[PDB]
């Protein structure tokens, strides 16, 4: 191979690299926030769903 | 053939032959067999080969490297610059290398060339040497195995934070 081709393959493969590793660095600091603040949409565990609750007028007014 | 510039030869003087003797050396006649028995075949099969060379003239190149920026003014962690500026001084640390060898060529040389009277007579060249190995060893000397432009540039900023305080302290 040519000194050009290995040395801008080298460049492309470098770009690749480091385009995931620093990917790799915000998919980590993305995990951590979203375990500690729980406002994102990974680890939105279930709660109880709202739906399920009936509104109708009951048997006692004190509810 | 090379360049006289960069591999420097003083003239030769040659003593004239002043036999005393009348006994004939055998080297004359030696010289005269060299020339009709060895030298002549080596000449005539050197210039056939030589027009044989002449029918087909092509040529090879010396490799041209533009120059990239160096890793002073690459971004920290910006391998599309700093690979740059790694493989430039890489090949600047190849170069360096040759110049350092090729003064030791003439370090040598000259001791050779110069006999018995070589201490006197090679003041030149070992003066060069030893500014061409204080420089080559103010640069890369004690880098390691792992050798950077980073390791390198760090360095420089040591030796030149030494010389900053010792220029202070000297005020």
């Amino acid at each position: 191979d040519a000194p050009e081709k290995n040395y801008e393959r080298t460049m492309a493969i470098l770009q690749i690299e480091s385009e995931k590793a620093e990917l790799r660095l915000k998919e980590l600091e993305v995990r951590r926030l979203m375990r500690a603040k729980g406002d994102g949409p990974w680890f939105q565990y279930p709660t109880i769903d709202k739906a399920l609750i009936d509104h109708s007028p009951k048997a006692t007014p004190d509810n | 053939s090379w360049d006289k510039d960069v591999y420097p030869e003083p003239p030769r003087r040659t003593p004239a032959p002043s036999p005393q003797t009348s006994l004939p050396n055998p080297i004359t006649y030696l010289t005269k067999a060299f020339d009709l028995l060895v030298d002549r075949p080596v000449t005539l099969v050197r210039e056939f080969i030589e027009r044989q060379h002449a029918k087909n003239k092509y040529y090879y190149y010396h490799r041209e490297f533009r120059r990239v920026p160096d890793i002073t003014e690459c971004h920290e962690k910006d391998v599309l610059c700093m690979f740059e500026a790694e493989m430039q001084w890489k090949r600047d640390y190849k170069v360096d290398q040759e110049i350092v060898n090729i003064i030791q060529e003439r370090l040598k040389a000259c001791q050779q060339r110069e006999g018995e009277s070589h201490r006197q007579n090679c003041a030149k060249e070992l003066q060069q040497f030893t500014q061409v190995v204080k420089a080559y060893q103010d640069r890369y000397h004690d880098l390691g195995a792992h050798y950077s432009a980073r390791k390198c540039l760090a360095k420089q900023k040591q030796r030149m934070l030494a010389e900053r305080k010792a220029t202070k302290e000297a005020a």
